[PDB]
């Protein structure tokens, strides 16, 4: 029923606030300068990057920075998943599978919140790295962020807020079609209810946004292609940048992925 | 291994 769907929506929003210290609302306030005493440090070149260290080669430093950020996000997203009703009762192997296949899709969703066409917030919003600086990085590091910016500009045009995002993220995590899932039915049942909640949320929160629900569902499929592309890049780096290795948590996620 | 630990922490 409708009241149940709204209580679910609100529960997910509350869990989202509890799990993710930097929200889209906060990020947008920083990006448009509608905040008090906190104007972010801009990284646009090598010298800019040097100055921002107080507050290896350049491309590796950036790469390793994304990795540390990524492991923090994995921890936050796991804490969020555990508050999705029904999730912690799933077979624990299926929870691992859901997390393994869903976590990067969520990371790139939430990255969009921190992005505009010109760059991305770093260091909990204390810094801003330009899209152009990231593009300047040597092969094969210079192309890693471009598909994420491309996605973000179009995704951000949908004007979703944190309350919409909380349900969106939950729907993605509870995907019954991940490889290796033992018990698909209970996952699909939870996702079905989350989808109803999302549909009602989008209708009430954005009544005049045409076919918003359909548009959002398509974005979920687009996210998988972004992950695919990123994984391909990571295999290039593993093969040809042999001195390096991923953080152990990231190694675990990427091992036997697809 | 690490994912299981994160999933079962209280
Ligand atoms: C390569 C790892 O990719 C990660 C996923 C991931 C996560 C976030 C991300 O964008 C944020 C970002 C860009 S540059 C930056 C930075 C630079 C410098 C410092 Cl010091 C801190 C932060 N933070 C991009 C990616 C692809 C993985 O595969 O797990």
């Amino acid at each position: 029923e409708s009241a149940d769907l709204r209580a679910l929506a609100k529960h997910l929003y509350d869990s989202y606030i509890k799990s993710f210290p930097l929200t889209k609302a906060k990020a947008r306030a920083i990006l448009t300068g509608k905040t008090t005493d906190k104007s972010p440090f801009v990284i646009y070149d090598m010298n800019s990057l040097m100055m921002g260290e107080d507050k290896k080669e350049v491309a590796i430093r950036i790469f390793q920075g994304c990795q540390f950020r990524s492991v923090e996000a994995v921890q936050e997203i796991t804490e969020y998943a555990k508050s999705i009703p029904g999730f912690v009762n799933l077979d624990l192997n299926d929870q691992v599978t859901l997390l393994k296949y869903g976590v990067h899709e969520i990371i790139y969703t939430m990255l969009a919140s921190l992005m505009n066409k010109d760059g991305v917030l770093i260091s909990e919003g204390q810094g801003f790295m330009t899209r152009e600086f990231l593009k300047s990085l040597r092969k094969p590091f210079g192309d890693f962020m471009e598909p994420k910016f491309e996605f973000a500009v179009k995704f951000n045009a949908l004007e979703l807020d944190d309350s919409d995002l909380a349900i969106f993220i939950a729907v993605i995590i509870l995907s019954g079609d991940r490889p290796g899932l033992l018990n698909v039915k209970p996952i699909e049942d939870i996702q079905d209810n989350l989808l109803q909640a999302l549909e009602l949320q989008l209708k009430l929160n954005h009544p005049e946004s045409s076919q918003l629900f359909a548009k959002l569902l398509q974005k979920m499929t687009d996210l998988r292609q972004i992950v695919t592309e990123h994984v391909q890049l990571l295999q290039v780096i593993k093969k040809t940048e042999t001195d390096m290795s991923l953080h152990p948590l990231l190694q675990e996620i990427y091992k036997d992925l697809y | 291994h690490k994912l299981v630990q994160l999933l079962t922490t209280t």
